């Protein structure tokens, strides 16, 4: 498996008063690991796992003083922001950001990428060639010149290339022994009756990391949508995962219907029958 | 590690 | 500015057995704009200690937020998350139920 660090950053205009809130969350391998959050008083990036704990108290000097450049650059964005739009001048906003690296088990970078979005819509976002941009609209033209003049594209390749991939790898290191683990899910197929002489089969996914999985139903022709419920994977709180997926048969025909449970921590590919 | 980001 | 209503799965740690001691889990994504009142019910009463993520949002941009609570299941009480954003008109709520 690939790896990756990504950093997920919000800014939000509060109506009246208040101002911007600013909010910077990093992950590696979607686990949540620093965070940084403007309402505190005492606003300060900070470890969110165990592992991290384990830095160089300078660490975070560092990287709380990006994160007040970055918070102040966000006021600043907002306001920005109204006026490339010409936004009606009393609202709450928001501005986000994602930027990180995947890179391969060999270490080499696969993909390096930077976006933004304006009131949760894409605005702009940099090209897998780490040289050109992608503006979703025209007020994002504005700042794709602005970034074109800056040489901020090569400011970015730089870092994506450099510090992230440093970095990711030194925080794999770090919490080497948690973000490599693989929990298999423990499945089961629940019954329901149904109005009609209609009966729900669900099957379940328990105890799984890390979070990818596929729960799929099979009539016993290997293909099998129409009909068929299936609920986003949610955190079961305790570092697993869980997700579901439900299909309706004729009362009687329970038998002729598998589950198949799909997931890495699986010497192999779980069936199940009612 | 967070980098600065560009003003948009 | 285009709103997102929240998509809210309320469910437990493990599976429910009950008389026995388990977590609460209320479970709201892909929603904005961010802001967002959350709270997790027993038989129509906020319960005292539920503890909450901190804003985040997914690649899609779209944000979330879990809940969860400790809990022990019974036979006469039923257990809830009621949910306020923009997006709805109304507060909404889901109620626990043992099979989702």
């Amino acid at each position: 498996g690939s790896h990756s660090l990504r950093y997920f950053v919000t800014a939000v205009s509060r109506p009246g008063h208040g101002k911007p809130r600013y909010m910077e969350v990093g992950y590696v391998d979607d686990t949540e690991f620093v965070r940084f959050d403007s309402d505190a008083e005492n606003p300060r990036y900070e470890p969110r796992t165990p592992w991290m704990e384990q830095v160089e108290p300078e660490y975070w000097e560092g990287q709380t003083q990006i994160a007040k450049g970055n918070e102040q650059s966000s006021r600043v964005d907002l306001r920005t922001a109204l006026r490339y739009y010409n936004q009606s001048a009393g609202g709450s906003h928001t501005i986000q950001r994602m930027r990180g690296c995947e890179v391969g088990s060999d270490g080499r970078l696969l993909r390096g990428y930077q976006q933004v979005a304006y009131d949760g819509r894409d605005y702009i976002a940099l090209n897998e060639d780490l040289k050109t941009w992608t503006a979703a609209d025209m007020a994002a033209l504005i700042t794709k010149h602005k970034w074109e003049q800056a040489g901020a594209a090569e400011r970015d390749r730089a870092y994506l290339e450099g510090a992230c991939v440093e970095w990711l790898r030194r925080y794999l290191e770090l919490g080497n022994a948690t973000l490599l683990r693989t929990d298999s899910p423990k499945a089961h197929v629940t019954h329901h009756s149904r109005p009609k002489d209609k009966v729900t089969l669900r099957c379940w996914a328990l105890g799984f990391y890390p979070a990818d999985i596929t729960l799929t139903w099979q009539l016993n022709g290997e293909e099998l949508t129409q009909d068929m419920e299936l609920v986003e994977t949610r955190p079961a709180g305790d570092g697993t995962f869980q997700k579901w997926a439900s299909v309706v048969v004729p009362l009687g025909k329970e038998q002729n219907y598998t589950c198949h449970v799909y997931h890495e921590g699986l010497p192999e590919p779980l069936t199940l029958r009612w | 590690v967070n980098d600065i980001f560009e003003r948009i | 500015m285009i709103q997102k209503t929240p998509q809210i799965q309320v469910y437990s740690r493990h599976p429910p057995e009950n008389g026995k001691p388990n977590i609460l889990n209320c479970y709201v994504t892909q929603f904005h704009p961010p802001h967002i009142e959350i709270q997790m019910l027993k038989n129509g009463k906020k319960i005292p200690k539920v503890e909450m993520s901190d804003m985040s949002f997914s690649k899609d941009w779209s944000f979330y937020i879990l809940a969860h609570t400790e809990f022990t299941p019974t036979e006469t009480d039923t257990y809830a998350c009621r949910v306020k954003h923009d997006s709805m008109a109304e507060p909404k709520t889901v109620y626990w139920d043992r099979d989702m």
